[PDB]
RNA sequence: CGGGGAAUCAGGGUUCGAUUCCGGAGAGGGAGCCUGAGAAACGGCUACCACAUCCAAGGAAGGCAGCAGGCGCGCAAAUUACCCACUCCCGACCCGGGGAGGUAGUGACGAAAAAUAACAAUACAGGACUCUUUCGAGGCCCUGUAAUUGGAAUGAGUCCACUUUAAAUCCUUUAACGAGGAUCCAUUGGAGGGCAAGUCUGGUGCCAGCAGCCGCGGUAAUUCCAGCUCCAAUAGCGUAUAUUAAAGUUGCUGCAGUUAAAAAGCUCGUAGUUGGAUCUCUCUCGGCCGAAGCGUUUACUUUGAAAAAAUU
């Protein structure tokens, strides 16, 4: 007997055609256009999309006025709506089935600095997402998986303590300066 | 390339063109014709049918 | 073979047979009537001292024997019920190495906690596992 | 098993304690007393996680010896004591006093009652025995035995006693028109009037009570706690008035709450 | 932010009275026993072995 | 045909189990057996001594020797032949020395070449082969 | 050992569950007891069996399927650590005890996040666009490659201080040093088809070997072995075994039986399975209702209350 869990899940499903040329050839466009690791983070989002589009599949088959399909699917919509994938004017489980990989992959905090314009380069983006230069509200994120919510969209900073923040600048500039 | 318009390795049309041209250099005795002239993307399954 | 009774027996039968062997063969070596039990001490790395290595290990009743160079004593002990010949060698002298590591009947390897071993001792061991 | 068990497994604990999963392997093992194992709330569980007032057992221990902690007006110093439903808690250093009634999702909530309210409590008789020379006796849930009732005290009843004479005082009879709390089952905490009450000789007494907004339910017999003669009830009620909201308008609910103070 | 947890006593007697005792430590107002739980309970099944005032003799 | 009335459960249910009992592999897995004539005795991995070297001559079109060996497990003391795999590596193994032997791959049927030789060598005094072949640590003895 | 349950899975199902929660059983094998509310108890006793320890040879003492550790068995599994501070339990008990439990150590069982480089200018190489018959020339065109140049930004590390904690460690937070790729350098499998990526170069020459299968090697080896280039996954990746989906190759959903594997030689016959059409609520006791019988009995459906938490 212990105090611990043991609960964790894995968060990708691999391929059952392991080199298929199209397969292949999409992954590697995703990669190339939001600036990834590796296939396994491709393989991530589209195992979120194929949970959401599951949960999806269950409640239509329900009757209209189930009060589970109901508050599920409100609940569903409410949180697709939040996270910044659906529309205000089409909050249907519909159109939840009308779902892509790449609207979830425009979320990432990668590409939120990407497109922006707090960055130049989506790999740039990320090598500023790891070195704690990026901030939303006020706390430091280092994450570039972070998935930024609407209300959450509207400001991301400097990270006040980073150079091109508010002061202090790094090793770099501070070796240089004391050259002579 | 970046953006959009990102032309990867696996494309099939460069794939398939690639496989053409890499018919081209066959045996003699193999018939090809003019796949050239027009356009053919030629599958790495039917390639590889060919090729064996 | 069925009839798990027998099943069981049988295979009572077997461990009883493996374990008879293993103790015939383990009273061969360390007792009253087994010769003592000699120890080959090596310090690979030439950071290590074996007289402070060996003074440690020398304590149990001792009998210091003596030679020109080397020092090797005898150990015995009523509390393990146990006879030990402790005798120690330097790497890179691979004639008493070799020559008394052949007989030897287990060998103590001395390693110095920064590096792994050094390169002279890397050649002694070469030749020991060869 | 060669004895009565004596610890009790965290998972295994009853899930209205809402224990956590990774403070510990065990939970408080409730002490033998007035209330079942699973029906109760151990002082430890209600002083450190309801109320906070305590961070450890080891402050519970702290508190509990000072002699500041009352149940049903008796100094009560067992930190796992078993304290159960309708039950008076007093503290008098901050002077207040609390009931455990059960919660509309079938927990316990911390009702805080008036210290005129903390003189008295319910308790549903359980069983009538006469013995002893012609003596008639009351078992009520609270295992109190009670000596010389009124005779109109029946079976499924409730009587209301005083704390401190430990004497019944006046007694609510089980009839339909009578505002009833459900004390099992998954209608537990759900607080409304019992219209019929169906009868099986063998097994057990179904129950069909109406709720204050219309939404009927039914029980099994011994789940059922008579409190209000009528409509008005004996005791004072948690924040919500005992009826279940279903999950929906709960969250309607909850979303005005936000919409009310951002 | 730092968050953390901080209790205020009313006098210093309520403090030594109710605090853990590592709590206390750490401001010099406690001092522990210096002895491992190995030795404590070596010794304790050493004056097991013994019956009477010899009991206080072994250590 | 079938029996396919309502109440023809335990008709449809010995019928399964009775025509499950020709499946080959169901069988194989359950008629106990295959696992009491199975050499490794349903593991993964055994260990033997060296009894001899053996080469085992081809099949038919593909000509060739291939180096195999007599090896005996210590767990039950059968005798099996193994196939030492890489070219160059019967060499690292000498006579009665610890083998640590795997399947080779088709669950008891003979792969390949090399004909009723189901097994293969992989460490050879605690040593894998496949790091005595790419030179990168030295057999003990 | 059973269950809660695990893996897979369209639907149906298949397989597993020794294993932290519940219930059971046993402390080497059997047996019998003492005491006590509770034991046929083994960190209690008495015997026999099998092992086995100290002898002064008269005797004495056992029981790690508790925690650490050893032997042995093996393909297969960690420290003879620290503490009752947390969780709870025991006692005469705001105090004592707790290898229950917590905490560190070993730990690529498995799981989540996530570095190994980003930008700019040049220097070439291509691709389009314009001007040029072409060759060629330009762009505030694109795309690559550069042990090319420039700066900035960082973490792995070494180290202080704080915090953490029972005391520590770790994570988190600060000062200090800390990065030009010719290293602070990424591996493991593969390049004949299945199956992504070479008819590239050298060696061996149906030898050695490769290869799950089909097959290759007998001299231009597309398959061996190296180099170069390239592919796949990526701090992971090979192999072996068991089991699952693919397998509508176990078929209830949903297989087949002339010739491919298969219908009994033929008929009777019991259990089994299956079976034509047919039929549209009240009398007494109590306050229009409550009690009492209902109606031949079931299958079926729907509702209701009971159905452990964890897992889902």
């Amino acid at each position: 007997p212990v105090a611990r869990s043991w609960v964790c899940r894995k968060t990708y499903v691999t391929p059952r055609r392991p080199f298929e040329k199209s397969r292949l050839d999409q992954e590697l466009k995703l990669i190339g256009e939001y600036g990834l690791r590796n296939k396994r983070e491709v393989w991530r989002v589209k195992f979120t999309l194929a949970k959401i589009r599951k949960a999806a599949r269950e409640l239509l088959t329900l009757d209209e006025k189930d009060p589970r399909r109901l508050f599920e699917g409100n609940a569903l919509l409410r949180r697709l709506v939040r996270i910044g994938v659906l529309d205000e004017g089409k909050m249907k489980l519909d159109y939840i089935l009308g779902l892509k990989i790449e609207d979830f992959l425009e979320r990432r905090l990668q590409t939120q600095v990407f497109k922006l314009g707090l960055a130049k380069s989506i790999h740039h983006a990320r090598v500023l997402i790891r070195q704690r230069h990026i901030r939303v509200r006020k706390q430091v994120v280092n994450i570039p998986s972070f998935i930024v919510r609407l209300d959450s969209q509207k400001h991301i900073d400097f990270s006040l303590r980073s150079p091109y923040g508010g002061g202090r600048p790094g090793r770099v500039k501070r070796k240089n300066a004391k050259k002579g | 390339g970046k953006g959009k318009d990102i032309t990867t390795k696996h494309d099939e049309v460069v794939c398939g063109r690639k496989n053409t041209a890499r018919m081209e250099n066959f045996a003699p005795e193999f018939q090809v014709g003019d796949g050239i002239g027009m356009d053919l993307k030629l599958s790495n399954h039917v390639f590889n049918a060919l090729k064996q | 073979e069925l009839s798990r009774v027998d099943q069981r027996h049988r295979a009572s039968q077997l461990r009883k047979q493996k374990k008879e062997a293993v103790l015939a063969e383990k009273r061969q070596l360390g007792g009253k009537d087994g010769p003592p039990h000699q120890v080959l001490v090596v310090p690979l790395h030439s950071r290590i001292s074996l007289p402070e290595a060996m003074q440690l290990l020398q304590d149990g009743t001792v009998h210091l024997n003596e030679l020109g160079n080397t020092q090797n004593f005898m150990l015995l002990c009523p509390r393990l019920k146990h006879r030990w010949f402790f005798t120690s060698a330097r790497p890179g002298d691979l004639h008493v190495v070799l020559d008394m590591a052949k007989v030897a009947d287990t060998i103590l390897f001395l390693l110095d906690p920064l590096e792994g071993w050094d390169s002279t001792g890397d050649y002694c061991l070469s030749c020991l596992f060869a | 098993a060669r004895g009565p068990k004596k610890h009790l497994k965290r998972v295994a604990a009853p899930k209205h304690w809402m224990l956590d999963k990774l403070t510990g392997v065990f939970a408080p093992r409730p002490s033998t007393g007035p209330h079942k194992l699973r029906e109760c709330l151990p002082l430890i569980i209600f002083l450190r996680n309801r109320l906070k007032y305590a961070l450890t057992g080891d402050e519970v221990k702290k508190i509990c010896m000072q002699r500041f902690i009352k149940i049903d007006g008796k100094v009560r110093t067992d930190i796992t004591y078993p304290a159960g439903f309708m039950d008076v808690i007093s503290i008098d250093k901050t002077g207040e006093n609390f009931r455990l009634i059960y919660d509309t999702k079938g927990r316990f909530a911390v009702h805080r009652i008036t210290p005129e309210e903390a003189k008295y409590k319910l308790c549903k008789v359980r069983k009538i025995f006469v013995g002893t020379k012609g003596i008639p006796h009351l078992v009520t849930h609270d295992a109190r035995t009670i000596r010389y009732p009124d005779p109109l005290i029946k079976v499924n009843d409730t009587i209301q006693i005083d704390l401190e004479t430990g004497k019944i005082t006046d007694f609510i009879k089980f009839d339909t028109g009578n505002l009833c709390m459900v004390t099992g089952g998954a209608n537990l905490g759900r607080i409304g009037v019992i219209t019929n009450r169906e009868r099986h000789p063998g097994s057990f007494d179904v129950v069909h009570v109406k709720d204050a907004n219309g939404n009927s339910f039914a029980t099994r017999l011994s789940n059922i706690f008579v409190i209000g003669k009528g409509n008005k009830p004996w005791i004072s009620l948690p924040r919500g008035k005992g009826i279940r909201l279903t999950i929906a308008e709960e969250r309607d609910k909850r979303l005005a709450a936000k919409q009310s103070s951002g | 932010k730092t968050t953390g947890f901080g209790m205020i006593y009313d006098s210093l007697d309520y403090a030594k009275k109710n605090e853990p005792k590592h709590r206390l430590a750490r401001h010099g107002l406690y001092e522990k026993k210096k002895t491992s739980r190995k030795q404590r309970k070596e010794r304790k099944n050493r004056m097991k072995k013994v019956r009477g005032t010899a009991k206080a003799n072994v250590g | 045909g079938k029996c396919r009335g309502l109440r023809t459960a335990r008709k449809l249910r010995s019928h399964r189990r009775d025509q499950k009992w020709h499946d080959k592999q169901y069988k194989k897995a359950h008629l106990g057996t295959a696992l009491k004539a199975n050499p490794f005795g349903g593991a993964s991995h055994a260990k033997g001594i060296v009894l001899e070297k053996v080469g085992v001559e081809a099949k038919q079109p593909n000509s060739a020797i291939r180096k195999c060996v007599r090896v005996q497990l210590i767990k039950n003391g059968k005798k099996i032949t193994a196939f030492v795999p890489n070219d160059g590596c019967l060499n690292f193994i000498e006579e009665n020395d610890e083998v640590l032997v795997a399947g080779f791959g088709r669950k008891g049927h003979a792969v390949g070449d090399i004909p009723g030789v189901r097994f293969k060598v992989v460490k050879v005094a605690n040593v894998s082969l496949l790091a005595l072949y790419k030179g990168k640590k030295e057999r003990p003895r």
